[PDB]
């Protein structure tokens, strides 16, 4: 029970059945609905199109005090409660934070810097990294890191995988595993294509594997009392963080995840304002990143970052490819062709999960061969996931802020990070060198 | 002096999504720190139109803005006045004398606590704790702000702002064309 | 059943006499001075429109104060208890109800007369039941366009049309 | 699309026995607890076709099911519709505005009280007694039920259901055969 619909508030308005990419909700034009939790793909977008908000001025329902216990939210938020509710993880994070024994480390996703500022009565899509890191340090967090380290790591891994696979072509139309909902859907309906999906882990799991093994040696702490919490803008990472095949060194790479709304609730409970907070910086050993890792929030950013280094790995000499405009969009299926290394690439990206089913078919993929296709279950990338707050019913402001943050940095190619060079020199050696295959990869074999 | 408009529902194209009340609550409470985002709402929610569901479907009901309004006449203090084209309650002078709830036959007025600057508003001398001030809430047809917000937020486009003068002319012309084509 | 009044558009000049008579009779009686018979201009013909007295009304089923009721052989508004809830204006198919407001008058000769001469409530044709004479609209018309139909005139017209049809079919070809 | 059939009478063989109205009344009032036996009828009798007599014979007449039907055009509510091959009246949207009586030249529509479940129906808010509800009545060609019941009840077979397309073909063939046998 993660994505549930309360039956004392739902009026059967059926508006949440028009955006579900699986049709996991069963009901009628009237009467309360119900979620088929055995087929649900956990996209989280049936939450932001719900508007039954039944108030507590009547005693015909629960008294709005036990409801916050069931939802798992904090007891001092007093926000309106809807019907299709996400499960809460704030109480466990607060209780773990109150413990002064566990070394605490938190991870920031590349959409928290543009979404949380709307929770405190500011402009829509305001880039405040320094205020965010200052608040996270003021939350009694011992270490704060950016998951963009794992983003650059998985870009390098995906580029190396593409260069390896283009030679001796074997499952050439591969897909990326950045979106756990897509992997869940592939397990659901197409078990015969579990080998097409690339074996790269998500950047969150990249940083989770790095912290528990490499991060224990950069400091003087044993890798057993470390407590890792990741702030991801999606209801999509909770299922990825507790799979039995998604751990290394015996311990979970990340303990539990919280959406942006939960972090805002924690900040409100701590009673600290946001405008007064000064500007700070992240921890240098595991928080340095380049511009290419910043645009994972918007669609087409993963493909752009992968291309920015695959081009160099293919032609071995620099050609300016920082700016690309044929892979930008917000709806439908986007495609482009790139001529590099005397080879043509018919690259494409898909917005939504229902849109990829046409070109996923084994006969439709046999005409263009679809050299590189990534996936985002929520439309317009992760910036419209279940973690982002409601808008009381836009999306362009956050992606424009992310693009401006990308353009304002002095590093564009996802290889100039000194942290990556140091990590390769000290810990991993070479990519895909029997050490990356243990920590940086996983095998998708449910076959259910 | 001319007829006042009033919003009316449409039971054929209403579902019961409650997405028209939230827009009203968000547009009226701009002084209680709302930023069109759930999470900045630190106050309980109070709409103006009320959705009612029965065997023959569901629809919202609200104030019809009567001309010889019973609610305005029974109010001894003088809170309810026809300030603009529509009929509006005044929050400064209301004392909660519940005669309004015995006047309006539709029931578009509800007594709820006031919330100003994001906090509950208390009284001077009552009970030993304090007690909140109770005000009458009803539709004011968004006279202070722009066009109505319950419309432009209905996904099915069911709510309509009807002026009772043009509708009569349209119905008259329809009847005249229907009868004159047969004789 | 109920008695009402109908105006064939063949002999209606739009001379505004019936409208003014209906207004002024109700004014001198002590009721609202506004007319209860509306002249409508169309693409093909001009016909006055009034309250065809519906035998189920669609009016007394929407009034919350129960002001509209059937009296004698007509539908009576009972203006004293009416409050102004514009609900019967939604449920009238022909649009036979207007409200006692100065702006409800269209610009015409009648407006000039009423402005050179000198409560808001719903007014409807009450068939002039308070007057010993017939309806004023049917009586003051220069061309006698309007005519009052009873419960028995409908039966007479139906029987006449039916007999004419049967006799014609018999006489011409079986 | 196909032209609506309409039942017609032959006056040369009709007697006036009124055995055709009774069958129609019995066949349309199965929901009023009639068991094809006089004594179970607790409802006043209302037929659909109406019989009249003149000096030159007796016959019944009924709805001719006009294609450009005036009765459908006059009704502003829209109760009269062409549901099937025939044109029918709806007893749920009728309001009693007798203007449809001023449209049909054949006079096949009659306004009479509605009877359901063996008892007279009563309107909700009218005058202190309750006024009955009045609905139109006309021939609907028994589309919901089986074959027309006015036919198969006339002893002389004066009532005939005609198709206005095949009959024209028959007349054309007879005229051609009559003309060609002379030339
Ligand atoms: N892991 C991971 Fe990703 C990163 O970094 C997030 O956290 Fe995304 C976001 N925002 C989510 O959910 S997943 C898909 N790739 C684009 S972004
Ligand atoms: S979370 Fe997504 S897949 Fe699951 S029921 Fe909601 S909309 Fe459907
Ligand atoms: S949107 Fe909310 S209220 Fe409407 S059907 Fe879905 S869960 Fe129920
Ligand atoms: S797009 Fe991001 S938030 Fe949405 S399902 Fe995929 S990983 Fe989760
Ligand atoms: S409750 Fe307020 S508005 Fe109503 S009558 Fe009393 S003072 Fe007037
Ligand atoms: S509150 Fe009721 S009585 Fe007062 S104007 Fe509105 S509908 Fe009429
Ligand atoms: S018209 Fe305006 S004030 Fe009235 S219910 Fe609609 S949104 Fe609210
Ligand atoms: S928004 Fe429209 S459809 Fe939804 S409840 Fe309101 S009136 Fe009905
Ligand atoms: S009195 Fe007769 S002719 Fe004159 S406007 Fe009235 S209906 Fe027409
Ligand atoms: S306006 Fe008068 S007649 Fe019409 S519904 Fe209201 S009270 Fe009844
Ligand atoms: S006002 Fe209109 S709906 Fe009501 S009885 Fe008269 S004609 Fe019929
Ligand atoms: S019958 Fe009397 S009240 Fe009705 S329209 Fe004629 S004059 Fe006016
Ligand atoms: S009486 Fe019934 S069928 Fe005749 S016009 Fe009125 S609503 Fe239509
Ligand atoms: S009721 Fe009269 S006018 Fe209407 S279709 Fe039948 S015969 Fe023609
Ligand atoms: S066809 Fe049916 S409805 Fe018409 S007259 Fe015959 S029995 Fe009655
Ligand atoms: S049953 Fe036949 S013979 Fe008897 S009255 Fe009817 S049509 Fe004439």
């Amino acid at each position: 029970a993660i994505i549930n619909i309360d039956q004392e508030l739902c009026t059967g308005c059926r508006r949440c059945a028009e955006v579900c990419p699986v049709d996991a909700i069963e009901g009628e034009k009237g009467k309360p609905q119900k979620i088929n939790t055995e087929v649900c793909v956990m996209c989280g977008q049936c939450v932001q199109k719900c508007s039954s908000y039944a108030s507590y001025f009547d005693e015909s329902i629960t008294p709005r005090n036990v409801k916050l216990q069931e939802r798992g939210m904090l007891d001092s938020v007093k926000e309106p409660l809807f019907a299709a509710y996400n499960l809460g993880y704030a109480r466990q994070v607060k209780e773990a934070l109150e413990n002064p024994q566990l070394f605490k480390v938190v991870q920031c996703a590349p959409a928290i810097r543009v979404s949380i500022a709307e929770e405190f009565g500011l402009d829509l899509g305001d880039l405040t990294p320094g205020k965010l890191v200052a608040a996270l340090r003021r939350l009694n967090f011992d270490r704060v890191y950016d998951t963009n380290f794992g983003a650059d790591l998985t870009i390098i891994e995906e580029a190396n995988e593409l260069v390896k696979r283009i030679k001796e072509g074997k499952d050439l139309p591969m897909f990326t595993s950045c979106c756990p909902a897509w992997v869940k859907f592939a397990e659901q309906t197409y078990p015969e294509l579990l080998k097409h999906i690339s074996t790269c882990k998500s950047p969150q799991q990249m940083t989770g594997a790095i912290i528990k093994t490499y991060g224990a040696k950069i400091n003087n702490v044993d890798p057993a009392k470390i407590f890792s919490v990741s702030v991801m803008p999606c209801t999509c990472k909770s299922y990825e963080s507790d799979r039995p095949e998604m751990r290394s060194s015996g311990y979970k790479d990340v303990d539990l995840v919280i959406t942006t709304r939960e972090l805002a609730h924690l900040m409100k409970d701590k009673g600290i304002d946001f405008a007064t907070l000064p500007d700070e910086e992240f921890d240098s050993p595991l928080g340095n990143y380049t511009g290419a890792a910043t645009i994972f929030g918007n669609t087409g950013g993963v493909m752009e970052a992968a291309l920015r280094t695959a081009y160099e790995l293919i032609t071995k000499k620099p050609i300016p490819n920082i700016d690309i405009e044929f892979v930008r969009g917000g709806e439908g299926i986007r495609t482009a062709t790139v001529q590099v290394g005397e080879l043509e690439l018919k690259i494409a990206v898909v917005s939504g999960l229902k849109n990829v089913i046409p070109i996923l078919e084994d006969i439709k993929k046999n005409k263009c061969d679809l050299h590189f296709v990534e996936v985002m279950t929520c439309p317009e990338g992760c910036i419209s996931g279940g973690g982002q707050p409601k808008l009381l019913l836009a999306y362009k402001k956050r992606k424009e802020a992310l693009y401006k943050h990308d353009a304002e940095l002095e590093l564009r190619k996802s290889h100039e990070n000194p942290a990556i060079k140091k990590l390769y020199e000290e810990f991993l050696g070479e990519p895909l060198g029997k050490q990356s295959h243990h920590l940086l990869h996983t095998k998708y074999t449910p076959r259910k | 002096t001319q007829l006042n408009p009033f919003v009316v529902a449409n039971p054929a194209k209403c579902i019961g999504c409650k997405a028209c009340e939230v827009a009203c609550f968000a547009v009226h409470n701009r002084n209680n720190h709302v930023g069109a985002t759930v999470g900045t709402v630190s106050i309980p929610v109070i709409p103006r139109l009320h959705l009612i569901k029965t065997e023959h479907g569901t629809m919202p009901i609200q104030c019809r803005h009567c001309e010889d309004a019973p609610c305005a006449n029974v109010c001894t203090v003088g809170a309810i006045k026809r300030e603009g084209n529509a009929i509006v309650v005044d929050e400064k002078l209301c004392i909660g004398c519940k005669s309004c709830l015995l006047a309006c036959p539709f029931g578009a007025i509800e007594l709820l606590p006031q919330y100003e600057d994001g906090r509950e508003v208390f009284q001077i001398n009552l009970k030993l704790v304090q007690e909140p001030r109770i005000i009458a809430y009803k539709c004011d047809l968004c006279n202070d702000l722009g066009e109505p917000a319950c419309v432009k937020a209905c996904p099915e486009n069911a709510l309509t702002l009807v002026m009772p003068t043009e509708m009569k002319k349209a119905r008259n012309k329809e009847a005249a064309l229907s009868f004159l084509r047969v004789v | 059943p109920n008695r009402f009044v109908i105006a064939d558009p063949k002999r209606c000049l739009g001379c505004y006499t019936c409208i003014a008579a209906c207004a002024f009779v109700h004014e001198e009686q002590g009721l609202q001075p506004f007319p209860r018979l509306y002249l409508t201009y169309t693409s093909e013909g001009i016909m006055p429109i009034q309250c065809r007295h519906c035998e189920d009304a669609p009016c007394a089923e929407v009034c919350p104060v129960e002001a509209i009721k059937k009296e004698g052989n007509a539908i009576i508004i009972d203006e004293k208890a009416c409050i102004g809830c514009k609900t019967c204006l939604l449920a009238c198919s022909f649009g036979a109800i207007d409200f006692s407001v100065q702006d409800s008058l269209e610009q015409s000769i009648f407006k000039d007369i009423k402005e050179n001469l000198m409560r808001i409530v719903a007014v409807k044709c009450d068939l002039c039941n308070f007057r010993e004479e017939g309806p004023a609209c049917v009586q003051f018309c220069p061309t006698k366009a309007l005519k009052l139909v009873d419960g028995d005139e409908i039966n007479k017209m139906v029987k006449n049309k039916r007999t004419v049809n049967v006799e014609s079919l018999l006489s011409v070809y079986g």
